[PDB]
RNA sequence: GCACCUCGAUGUCGGCUCGUCGCAUCCUGGGGCUGUAGUCGGUCCCAAGGGUUGGGCUGUUCGCCCAUUAAAGCGGCACGC
RNA sequence: GAUAAACGCUGAAAGCAUCUAAGUGUGAAGCCCACCUCAAGAUGAGAUUUCCCAUUUCUUUAAGAAAGUAAGACCCCUGAG
């Protein structure tokens, strides 16, 4: 994962999906991609 | 000095209530509960005297938690010792002692020598039927 | 006596506020200490009072 | 509510019961029962019956998704079953079978056994390949998925058990 | 499930059959009466009142003399129970004898310990000293109160305040022999306790 | 920095004894990514249950050095007593 | 046994996708048990087994006083595990 405060989209295959009280960033583009808000 | 009852020690005669707890929140039965146990709604008060009723309350396992609540109001103790919080409770007392879920009534009632007598009044029974059928008790609708 | 009359006042289905209104829509002025007495003494008389007092504000 | 409001079709061997919130349906292998809420409501007009609800909520959508796709699970399972195979690279992994006992040497000194529930057999063709079968789709999936966690894929070689089509990216890192 | 009181004799050593020496402790019994069997519907669980030894019959009461006699034996003196058993297989009036560890050899020893009066607050608890030289006064001292903020003292400061005299358990000990005709049995190791006390051995709960 | 506070009198920092709490974690425990082949590693997330060495030179807070160890944490408690 | 970070199964809102709102799991030396000890002054003072069964005064018979006893304990004496 990458926790940051922040979060954008970074390819264009980004999709944004809140799961709980949470902002998620999730790519089958590449698993680097991966984003919490935190 | 004038005329007003200043009640007496053996003059009042105490009834016997049932109160169900099948989906009603704690607060709100806390509420009506304890505003019996004072002897309210009776005219016959003095500060001093147990004006009281006896209340037996049944089903304590089935009192709603509005919303969340269920995994949130940690109850908290400590005991004299260092490093000695135990959180251990939580809304898991719904499930084991639900007796004990007789915080939320001690607490609505003073801290007086009132307060000791008055909360022995109380018996909170998580099942669904009395050991005190000898005594006839009564009912007690709420829409309160 | 505000806690005696909102007692027995509520044993007749006023609530602990409007006998107030109602008695003073009915022009009936007595003392707390009064109704206190007649609340624990009088239920007849109390019940009068109390009919009365739902009587006025029923408009 | 494009999948809220489609007809689902039931084809022959189809029998349903009302029990208050239960829908069960029977058919020619299984017995899948559930409940539901209140807001839900059945339909008659033969083998094709659908749903319509009380609107005038702000949701509106989502349980009536839920319960078509569900059912159509229910009524495909009930019918003819689902299948999810998976696989065994990295040559010298083994799969055997006696009775409901899976034995599975992927590299470990173990081996590893996996039990079954009931409504689930395991079907070993070769040495490589494994099949599950069942009615529901999620038993099958979690079983599925619990045999995937014993030795998942890598990005050098590929070993592990996979899907029948799972795409494994390969990162071929040097020698140092 | 498997117990039997008794008392401590003394320390020995044994040559095994392989001949390496071994320290010994040297535990007694009796015949072993059985006086209670405590059933759910009465007392709520399960459990065997058991007793060791023979009083004079000047040494007890009429209480003691009707308790005793729904097994028909002498008074005795060291009443005790026993829990986690199965019971079937109990009479009221048994005796357990020395017969039921002979090749139990993995067993819990709950003696009770020695007694040493008011001691400092070192052999209690092993706190060093301070320096006896160099100008100082604070040899054999328990130490500082604490902090000063809380103006109080916080529990369990350990301080003088008497040892010994509660009781020990000792797991995992094995046993030796079992001598049914002299009403021995012979363990490893060390048994906490005075002489002629008693001396409770089951079969352990750690496997 | 200011001067509310203690001048009919409140002792300075290290060391000895004795601890206790916080987590922005030193080791052990569970994870995500990798410019992760392996053995090692780099970073980030959860986590306070226990543990954290003897010496040499300085009055020493600091420090440098020798030899070990899974590791030789950072702080509050009148810069703890 | 219930959890943390993390990983999923099924599934729509949004004809796809998607660990989540409905539903259903894996998941750490950590939480609650399991191991040892204290524990009914727990004034909400718990439970079981065994032992012991009646004079005078009337005060006006009330939960009255006074007196010799039963089961049993204590005083005193020889002592130490
Ligand atoms: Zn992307």
């Amino acid at each position: 994962m990458k926790v940051r405060p922040s979060v954008k989209p970074m390819c264009e295959h980004c999709k944004v999906i809140r799961r709980k009280g949470r902002v998620m960033v999730i790519c089958p583009a590449n698993p680097k991609h991966k984003q919490r808000q935190g | 000095m004038r005329t007003t009852y200043m009640a007496k020690a053996g003059e009042v005669e105490r009834k016997w209530y049932v109160v169900d707890a099948t989906d009603v929140p704690l607060g709100r039965l806390s509420a009506v509960v304890a505003s019996v146990l004072r002897g309210k709604n009776k005219p016959t008060f003095t500060p001093h005297v147990d004006t009281g009723d006896f209340v037996i309350v049944i089903n304590a396992d089935k009192v709603k938690l509005t919303g969340k609540k269920a995994t949130d109001k940690i109850y908290y103790r400590h005991s004299m010792y260092p490093g000695g919080l135990k959180s251990v409770t939580a809304g898991e007392l719904r499930d084991k002692n639900s007796r004990r879920l007789e915080t939320s009534v001690k607490g609505m009632l003073p801290k007086n020598t009132l307060g000791r007598k008055q909360f022995t009044k109380l018996n909170v029974y998580g099942g669904a039927e009395h050991p005190h059928a000898a005594q006839q008790p009564e009912v007690l609708d709420i829409t309160n | 006596w505000i806690a005696r009359i909102n007692a027995a006042a509520r044993m007749n289905g006023l609530s602990y506020s409007k006998l107030m209104h109602g008695l003073k829509l009915a022009e009936i002025d007595i003392n707390r200490k009064m109704l206190a007495d007649l609340a624990v003494n009088d239920a007849a008389a109390f019940t009068a009072l109390a009919e009365q007092a739902k009587d006025a504000l029923s408009k | 509510s494009r999948i809220g409001n489609k007809v689902v079709v039931l084809p022959a061997g189809v029998e349903i019961k009302q029990d208050g919130n239960n829908i069960t349906v029977k058919g020619p292998k299984g017995e899948l029962t559930r409940e539901f809420s209140s807001d839900i409501k059945m339909n008659i007009e033969g083998n094709e019956v659908t749903f319509t609800r009380p609107n005038d909520s702000k949701e509106m959508k989502t349980i009536h998704g839920t319960t078509r796709a569900n059912f159509n699970n229910m009524v495909v399972g009930v019918s003819e079953g689902f299948q999810k195979a998976l696989e065994l690279i990295g040559v010298g992994y083994r799969a055997q079978v006696q009775g409901n006992k899976l034995t599975l040497n992927v590299g470990y000194s173990h081996p590893v056994e996996m039990t079954a529930p009931e409504g689930v057999t395991f079907e070993v063709p070769a040495n490589t390949q494994v099949i599950v079968k069942g009615i529901n789709k999620e038993v099958v999936g979690e079983l599925a998925a619990n045999i995937r966690g014993v030795r998942p894929p890598e990005p050098y070689k590929g070993k592990g058990i996979r899907y029948v089509g799972e795409f494994v990216r390969r990162k071929e890192g040097k020698t140092g | 499930t498997k117990g039997i009181l008794g008392k401590k004799v003394g320390m020995t050593q044994i040559f095994t059959e392989s001949g390496e020496l071994i320290p010994v402790t040297v535990v007694e019994a009796t015949p072993n009466v059985v006086l209670q069997v405590k059933t759910v519907e009465t007392d709520g669980y399960e459990a065997i009142q058991v007793g060791y030894q023979d009083k004079r019959e000047v040494l007890s009461n009429k209480p003691a003399k009707g308790h005793v006699a729904k097994a028909n034996t002498a008074p005795k003196r060291f009443i005790k129970e026993f829990k986690n058993v199965e019971l079937g297989e109990y009479e009221v009036g048994k005796e357990i004898k020395v017969d039921v560890f002979q090749a139990g050899d993995v067993v819990d020893v709950t003696g009770t310990t020695k007694g040493k009066g008011f001691q400092g607050a070192i052999k209690r608890h092993g706190q060093s000293r301070g320096p006896m030289s160099h100008g100082s006064r604070y040899h054999r001292r328990p130490g500082s109160m604490g902090p000063v903020a809380p103006n109080r003292v916080f529990k369990n400061k350990r301080l003088a305040g008497r040892m010994g005299g509660d009781r020990v358990t000792i797991q995992n000990l094995e046993v030796v022999k079992v001598d049914v005709e002299r009403n021995v049995i012979l363990i490893k190791g060390n048994i906490p306790g005075a002489k002629k006390s008693l001396i409770t051995i089951k079969s352990a709960v750690k496997a």
